[PDB]
């Protein structure tokens, strides 16, 4: 939905919203991160040799 | 050599009348030129000085003479003049707030550096 | 001074050069590939 993760995390919230409108039930988003446990890390690291967000190996890697 | 040096007092025009082999008709239009040069140098010279101090060195002493060359300089009116234009130009080195141009060659240095590594 | 084999010089353009050009184009491809690969070993 952006360019990073395809995941959003939500919690149901009730909040008063005013412009001529009553109190609304909505879903308020909370930000997400990435992270894994050792088993997962092992397979992805050997398999990866792709270009990524950045690998890091040169100055030029950093511009991407 | 004298004009280049910055002298407007040992310049000579008397030595151009020693030949009268039609060098005698060039002096006519080289009493203009000496005047022109003093006047430009004075624009650079003063951040701002009094009218009185500057006219005796121009060798103008009538307001008509002041007006005539003042047009060329960009100076406004006759005894009144703005010598200040030229001085004003030096001062902008002070800025720092807009970085892109002020730093300079930001694109250039980066590009070559990236190739090398 | 002047070049020794003028029949070889006139003939060579059509002969050796034309044929070679294809072989060279592969050689160009191998040059870009090495760079990509070189950068890939670095990852």
């Amino acid at each position: 939905k952006d360019l990073g993760l395809p995941t959003e995390a939500y919690i149901s919230v009730e909040e008063v919203h005013d412009d001529g409108t009553p109190t609304s039930k909505t879903f308020e988003h909370v930000t997400s991160e990435i992270g894994a446990e050792e088993a997962e890390e092992v397979g992805v690291e050997h398999l990866l040799r792709d270009i990524k967000d950045t690998t890091v190996g040169t100055l030029s890697q950093r511009i991407t | 050599q004298y004009l280049m040096e910055g002298s407007y007092n040992k310049v000579f025009l008397a030595k151009g009348n020693i030949p009268a082999e039609s060098y005698t008709f060039f002096i006519d239009i080289l009493l203009d030129t000496i005047r022109d040069e003093i006047a430009g140098c004075i624009e650079k010279a003063y951040e701002k000085i009094l009218f009185a101090e500057a006219t005796r060195i121009l060798f103008f002493s009538t307001p008509k003479k002041m007006t005539d060359y003042a047009k060329k300089r960009g100076w406004l009116l006759g005894p009144n003049n703005y010598y200040s234009f030229a001085s004003q130009q030096q001062k902008p080195e002070d800025s720092t707030i807009p970085s892109t141009e002020l730093a300079r060659q930001v694109i250039e240095y980066a590009r070559q550096l990236e190739m090398i590594v | 001074s002047f070049l020794g084999p003028e029949p070889e010089d006139l003939e060579d353009l059509y002969s050796r050069y034309k044929k070679l050009q294809q072989e060279l184009e592969f050689l160009e491809v191998q040059e870009e590939y090495i760079k990509d690969e070189q950068k890939n070993l670095k990852k």
